[PDB]
Parts: structure tokens; C-alpha cells; sequence
């Protein structure tokens, strides 16, 4: 059951994980292990709680989203927890550590396109950038960019793992480099964009669905990108939608 | 002292109209100078639903006349202010009546005015201080008969002035001054996009190893 | 005069009773093995001050002193200052303020210096931030005011009126309408019933002249807060002073009393916008079809972009919106700076017609 359970929270079917760790969660005799099984736990009810989505709706984005980091946090507080000076469990916590951090980059993502709908267009001050959410948005330029490089981090410090480990990182860190550039393609200076995306799209190995997915992901978000690109008001709300729909599409895919 | 509801946060966040329509009305008192800057302003999002969503918004405004008078706070010319208040930051880094009485026998502009010039005497002894958590007997926020159009001036001035009156830097000056956690709470309230940078300033800029000190 | 003060009589042991009785008092207000002893010390002048004040030695002179010593340091604009008045004046003699109802009548000399402590609470009045300190001391005026003097009645007529207007959040608070409160409800009779008795004295600057003949030369400010009194709806408590009042000023089917100035002797306007729009905000009928009359197309613009206003307010100004489109729709089209904008303020009115054809045309 302990196999079938990480071959399901390999896959991407985190409800039988969630079913089969409350099983191993009454199971089990050490303290680290029993520790580690609850993290394991924690992570697959958080997962469910992000195949919990529906396209087109903000509202249940946010609470699902914050129902995803409550479990991840109590999750995490588990691998701390669990970790030993014989085990050193650094991937794990850095993995988790940095997915609570993409979905939070998330969360103030999603909110953050709620300001429009939440603040004035600027101030009486102001009548090429005016608002508060354009220092929000370079803001997300800073945490996102930030968050890339600690995925780099984590990729060159490992040296120890598979193949598809490093590119479930790859694919991790080109959708912190994806929600990057959709931003400072629509808002934030989309005069030095100029580029279209003059690269290959397709044709790709696809060692496995979840990259496929990804990869399809990836390529529906740049599409949307070109074609908003240079004939809206700096601000708009295609833009901010354009996010959303960018967000969900990532979380969606589990 | 009240709270708002966490309800009413997360309806803030959430952005939506159905479930500020089912809310109280001192909590929708509470919540109202966003909601009237969200109602009287140039449309920030140009959509189709924004419009219907907007006028939902206008839609429950009515009731409590004090509405009226933030209207008066968003009835100045606001250059002179800011002109005013940059002139007074230099001046810095260089009252016959009562506060209380100052605060009441007064129009809406030397309202701005001393709310301004207090805000900047709390910021920059929080400059002068470097460290120790200074006690400033400011009676305008003692004052426990006025105190709800004082958190509805400091949203009007939080959300007016972008630079002159930066996040966390306003957050833990109102932290120092009297009892104005719950200042806080209308101030993260008001502009959805605080409470997660406003956790961040407030880690970073206190004490580290004692959780016993004042 | 706090910190010296502190600092002087903490140094001085030798000097705590010093033989004038105003120092007692100051040392006694500063008051309120060696704590010990200062507490003793301070119940033996607070025995010496009963006894100076209701005990057979208790002489106009010292008892004049001590009140009026009392009242002149309620008068500070430090709040700490009216707290430790209060504290004395509690520890010497609504549950909280029943001394100056109930033990402040029992005074062998209670009348020159009720009416001193009536003059202070008026200039006190001029400066209290506390509600209920407010409610209070306009209870103790209601009952102890000297009704004999004209100068002294007017003297609080006025003071009130300035309560009234220029304090308007302090009634606001005390008009609360999730809390009506017995004693706001019975401070609202005892205001109704001061400006009723000062009305039944004075018709047995403005010059108001009635329909039935009688003439006066009134404040302004005197009847803008006896007519914000009026939209504050009948008390719970009486009812005929209330429905008197609103019989006189504002009669059925007969024309207000109009109003006239006393130095350049012209017609002046009683019924401002401002306070013509808190009329319509009002509940009672008779006050807004007062209301109702003269009003400006500017002006009703004005008023339907206010907010707070009762249905039926909003109804009878959308039909009389209607009536000045039906009378001079080019006026009004011209002072419209946005269609857009007061046609969907007219829809929301619609929900919550003439004049909205206008707007989309």
C-alpha cells in the first residue's frame, strides 16, 4: 500500500494518496516515519484541494488556493518534523518549501489582479504608469524572477536524482520564467517585447504526460500572450484576465 | 472596539457583491471608504460585468449619512496638499485648541492637513528613534468617541497619496502610536493588496529573541 | 500644571495640609508604611472637607471656594484634568454621576452655587468630548437651571444650540439608531423640554415673526438645533411637547414662520441647503413636505446625489424632478455635466422617468 500510494502521488491521483496515507498514518512504529507519512498526507490533501478548480471562476481560485497552502503548511511543519541528522531530508523540504512559494507568488498574483476591480484607476493625483498596481506588479517581477532563480538553486544542488526529477524542476522553473514573461509582455513595458516568441513550439520528446500537459500549457499561455499584445490600454482587463486564466491553467494541472 | 469580520475580509478579497449585500451595517461602516472609492472614481476595469458589478456596489451604498461627509474627503484639491506635506518633509529633516477640538471645529482640508503633519512626526521619530518602541501620547487616536472617521481619513489619505505615504512604513507608525491595531485592521482592510507585505515589514523591522519586551 | 506639581508636593512631606483650603483641595485632587499613611491622611482631609461641606460647620465661603476650585479644574483642556475633577468630586460626594443628580441637591447651600455650577457646566459644555458626561450635565441643567434670569436662560438656550450644531457627532453618537438608549431617549425630553419652556417664557441675530402674530429676535443656531431636534422624531417618554412644537413651527395647511434680519432688516433663508437635505432625511412627513417647497433644480441635483435618504424621499423628488423637467427642461439639461452619470443615478433611484427621458435622450 506504501507503494501504490507514492506511485499515485507520482502520477498525479492524490485522492487515493490522500486514502492510502490515512492508512499508513495509523500504521507504522517511529517517530520520523509516522512524521513523514502525515507530511506525505498533508501533501495530498493540499493537491486534491488544487484539482478542486474550476476555469473561469477567481472566487473558488482563492479559497482553494488557501485551503492548499493550510494543508501544505502543515505538511511542511511534518517534514520538519521529520527530518534527522542521519536523513537529512534536504529535497523534500526545499521541494515543498518552494511549492508553497509558487502558489503564494499565486495567491498575491490572483489578488493582486482583484486590485483593479478593488482600488481606483490611480489617485486624483494622476490625470507612463499610474496606480498602486503597477509597484504591485513589479513587485511580482521581483518575487517571481527571485523564485526562478531559487528553482535554478535547487536544480544545480542536487546532482543526485533521475532524469525526470530534474525535469520536473526544469518544468517547475519554466512556469515561474512563463508567468514572468506574460507579465512584462502585457503591463509592465510592452514596448521592448518585439518578439513573438520566435521559437519552436512543438515537436517535443514528451517523456511523460505531465510534461506534455505542461508543455501544452506552456504554449496556450504564449499564444494568448502574443496575440494581446500592443493594442490595449497599459493597464486593461484582458490583461488581468489573461493572468487568471494563466494561473488556473498552471493549477490545473495537478 | 470592534473587529471587522473575517467574513467581510475575505469579501474584500474575494470581490464580490452578493456577499457584501449580506452584511451588517456597522461592518459595512467600516468597510465603506474603499467601497466609496470603488463607487465614485474614474472605472479602473472597463468591462461588461464590471458595470452591472459596479452598479450593485452603488446599489447597497445607500444608509448611513456619514457616507456624505468622506464624500467631502474626496472633494479638495489634492496638489496643494502634497506640495504642502513634501515642503513640511523637508522642514522636518532641517494651536490654541484642543486636538480633539482642533479635530471636530474643522472642514475637511486642515483635517488632511494635521492628519498629515502627524503621520509625518510619527514617521520620522520612528527614523529618529532606530529601535526602541517610543511612546507618543497623540490624543487625536486616544479619543474613544472619534475614532471611526479617523480610520476613514487614513484610508482616504492611504489611498490618495501612493508615495508620500508608503505601506509598511504608515503600518508600523500607526504600530507606536496609541490603540490602533485596530487602525491597522481598517488599513490592511481597505486596500486588499497589505496584509502579506505588511506581515513581511512587521517580521523583519522588530525585536528578534524576546517576545517579552513592550 | 501637572508635572510640577507632582514633582513639588512628592518633595514637600513636611507641607501636605498647608492651611488654605484650596491647597487642601490641590493636595487632595493630587492624591486621588508611607502609602499607608498618605491614605489616612487622605481620609482625614476627606472627613475634614464632609464636614467643611455638609457638617454644621459648613460656611458659604469655603464651600463656594471648593466648588468653584472644582469646577475651574473641570475646565482644563487636559481630559486627565476633568477625570481627576471627576474623582474628587466623587470621592467628596446614570449610577456613575449620581453625586451631581442626587447628592449635589442635598447640599444645605445648594442654590447660589447651583446656579455657579450651572454656568460652568455651560461653559463646560463649550469643551466636553464624553457623550455621556454631555447626557449628564444637560440632565443636571434640565433640572437645576435658574428659569428667574433672562440672560442666564439664553445664555443656555445659546450653549445648547452650540451643542447641538457644531458638536452634531456627539448627538449622532447619542442618537444611535442600532442602540436607542432609556437615558439618550430621556436627555432628548429634557432638551425638548428646555427649548419648550424657553418658548412658552419668551412668546407670553433673526427676527422670526409668526402666522398668529408674535415676533422675535432669536439666534439662527437656536432654531438649526431645535429643528435637528425635531427630525429626531417623537421620545418614547412624552409626546406633547414634541407634537407641540411641531404644531407651532411647522402648523397643517398654514404658512411657516418667516424670518427677517435684525441689523439690515431683510429676508433671510431659515431653511439652508444642507439643512433642508437633513430635513428630507428625516422620517416625518410634515418636515420634508416643508422641505419640499423652493427647491432649485441645481439644488435637486445636489440633493438626489446625497445618500442615507428614506424611499418615499427619493420618490417625491423624483416627481417633482419630473415637474421641473416638465417646466424648464433647458435649464436643467444644461446643468448636467454628465449624462451618463445621472441617468443611471436616476435608475438607481427607479429600484430603490421623465427626467431619466431627458437623460437618454
Amino acid at each position: 500500500v506504501y507503494r501504490i500510494a507514492r506511485q499515485a502521488s507520482r502520477m498525479g491521483n492524490h485522492d487515493m494518496a490522500k486514502e492510502l496515507y490515512q492508512s499508513l498514518l495509523t500504521q507504522v512504529a517511529s517517530e520520523h516515519f509516522y512524521f513523514w507519512l502525515n507530511s506525505l498526507k498533508e501533501f495530498s490533501h493540499a493537491e486534491q484541494c488544487l484539482t478542486g478548480l474550476q476555469e473561469e471562476n477567481y472566487s473558488s481560485a482563492l479559497s482553494c488556493i488557501a485551503e492548499s497552502l493550510k494543508f501544505y503548511h502543515k505538511g511542511i511543519a511534518s517534514l520538519t518534523a521529520a527530518s534527522t541528522p542521519l536523513n537529512p531530508l534536504s529535497f523534500q523540504c526545499e521541494f515543498v518549501k518552494l511549492r508553497i512559494d509558487l502558489l503564494q507568488a499565486f495567491s498575491q498574483l490572483i489578488c493582486t489582479c482583484n486590485s483593479l476591480k478593488t482600488s481606483p484607476p490611480p489617485a486624483i493625483a494622476t490625470t507612463q504608469r499610474c496606480g498602486r498596481i503597477s509597484n504591485q506588479m513589479k513587485q511580482s517581477m521581483e518575487e517571481f524572477r527571485s523564485l526562478a532563480s531559487r528553482y535554478g538553486d535547487l536544480y544545480q544542488a542536487s546532482f543526485d536524482a533521475d532524469s525526470a526529477t530534474l525535469r520536473n524542476v526544469e518544468l517547475q522553473q519554466q512556469s515561474c520564467l512563463l508567468i514572468s514573461h506574460a507579465i512584462e509582455a502585457l503591463i509592465l513595458d510592452p514596448e521592448s517585447a518585439s518578439f513573438q516568441e520566435y521559437g519552436s513550439t512543438g515537436t517535443a520528446h514528451a517523456d511523460s504526460e505531465y510534461e506534455r500537459r505542461m508543455m501544452s500549457v506552456y504554449n496556450h499561455v504564449l499564444e494568448e500572450v502574443e496575440s494581446l499584445n500592443r493594442k490595449y490600454t497599459p493597464v486593461s482587463y484582458m490583461h488581468t484576465a489573461c493572468l487568471c486564466n494563466a494561473i488556473i491553467a498552471l493549477l490545473k494541472v495537478p | 472596539l470592534q473587529f471587522v469580520s473575517p467574513f467581510a475580509f475575505e469579501a474584500m478579497q474575494k470581490v464580490d457583491v452578493v456577499c457584501l449585500a449580506s452584511l451588517s451595517d456597522p461592518e459595512l461602516r467600516l468597510l465603506l471608504p474603499c467601497l466609496v472609492r470603488m463607487a465614485l472614481c474614474a472605472p479602473a476595469d472597463q468591462s461588461q460585468s464590471w458595470a452591472q458589478d459596479k452598479k450593485l456596489i452603488l446599489r447597497l451604498l445607500s444608509g448611513v449619512e456619514a457616507v456624505n461627509s468622506i464624500v467631502a474627503l474626496l472633494s479638495v484639491d489634492f496638489h496643494a496638499l502634497e506640495q504642502d506635506a513634501s515642503k513640511e518633509q523637508q522642514l522636518r529633516h532641517k494651536l490654541q485648541h484642543g486636538l480633539t477640538l482642533e479635530f471636530e471645529h474643522s472642514d475637511s482640508p486642515r483635517r488632511l492637513r494635521l492628519v498629515l503633519s502627524e503621520l509625518l512626526a510619527i514617521m520620522n521619530k520612528v527614523s529618529e528613534s532606530n529601535g526602541e518602541f517610543f511612546f507618543k501620547s497623540s490624543e487625536l487616536f486616544e479619543s474613544p468617541v472619534y475614532l471611526e472617521e479617523a480610520a476613514d481619513v487614513l484610508c482616504i489619505l492611504q489611498a490618495e497619496l501612493p508615495s508620500l505615504l508608503p505601506i509598511v512604513d504608515v503600518a508600523e507608525a500607526l504600530l507606536h502610536v496609541r490603540n490602533g491595531a485596530w487602525f491597522l485592521c481598517l488599513l490592511v482592510a481597505n486596500v486588499p493588496d497589505s496584509f502579506n507585505e505588511v506581515c513581511r515589514g512587521l517580521i523583519k523591522n522588530g525585536e528578534r529573541q524576546d517576545e517579552e519586551s513592550l | 500644571s501637572m508635572p510640577w506639581l507632582a514633582d513639588l508636593v512628592q518633595s514637600s512631606e513636611g507641607s501636605l495640609d498647608v492651611l488654605p483650603v484650596q491647597c487642601l483641595c490641590e493636595f487632595l485632587l493630587h492624591d486621588a508604611a508611607k502609602k499607608r499613611q498618605r491614605q489616612q491622611k487622605q481620609r482625614q482631609l476627606l472627613g475634614r472637607l464632609q464636614d467643611l461641606l455638609l457638617g454644621p460647620k459648613a460656611d458659604e465661603q469655603t464651600t463656594c471656594e471648593v466648588l468653584d476650585y472644582f469646577l475651574r479644574r473641570l475646565g482644563s483642556s487636559q481630559v486627565a484634568s476633568r477625570v481627576l475633577a471627576m474623582k474628587g468630586l466623587s470621592l467628596v460626594l446614570l449610577q456613575g454621576y449620581q453625586w451631581l443628580l442626587r447628592d449635589l441637591p442635598r447640599l444645605p447651600l445648594f442654590d447660589s452655587v447651583r446656579s455657579t455650577t450651572a454656568l460652568a457646566l455651560q461653559q463646560a459644555i463649550h469643551m466636553e468630548t464624553d457623550p455621556q458626561t454631555i447626557s449628564a450635565y444637560l440632565i443636571y441643567l434640565s433640572q437645576h437651571t435658574p428659569v428667574e434670569e433672562q440672560a442666564q436662560h439664553s445664555d443656555l438656550a445659546l450653549d445648547v444650540a452650540r451643542l447641538v450644531v457644531e458638536r452634531s457627532t456627539i448627538m449622532s453618537h447619542l442618537f444611535s439608531k442600532l442602540s436607542p438608549s432609556a437615558a439618550s431617549d430621556a436627555v432628548l425630553s429634557a432638551l425638548l423640554s428646555i427649548f419648550s419652556r424657553y418658548v412658552r417664557r419668551m412668546r407670553q441675530q433673526v427676527f422670526l415673526r409668526w402666522s398668529s402674530g408674535e415676533t422675535a429676535t432669536m439666534h439662527i443656531l437656536v432654531v438649526h438645533a431645535m429643528v435637528i431636534l425635531l427630525t429626531l422624531g417623537p421620545p418614547r417618554a412624552d409626546d406633547s411637547e414634541f407634537q407641540a412644537l411641531l404644531d407651532i413651527w411647522f402648523p397643517e395647511e398654514k404658512p411657516l414662520p418667516t424670518a427677517f434680519l435684525v441689523d439690515t432688516s431683510e429676508e433671510a433663508l431659515l431653511l439652508p441647503d444642507w439643512l433642508k437635505l437633513r430635513m428630507i432625511r428625516s422620517e416625518v412627513l410634515r418636515l420634508v413636505d416643508a422641505a419640499l417647497q423652493d427647491l432649485e433644480p441645481q439644488q435637486l441635483l445636489l440633493f438626489v446625489q446625497s445618500f442615507g435618504i428614506p424611499v418615499s424621499s427619493m420618490s417625491k423628488l423624483l416627481q417633482f424632478l419630473d415637474q421641473a423637467v416638465a417646466h424648464d427642461p433647458q435649464t436643467l439639461e444644461q446643468n448636467i455635466m454628465d449624462k451618463n452619470y445621472m441617468a443611471h443615478l436616476v435608475e438607481v433611484q427607479h429600484e430603490r422617468q421623465t427626467f431619466h427621458s431627458l437623460l437618454t435622450a
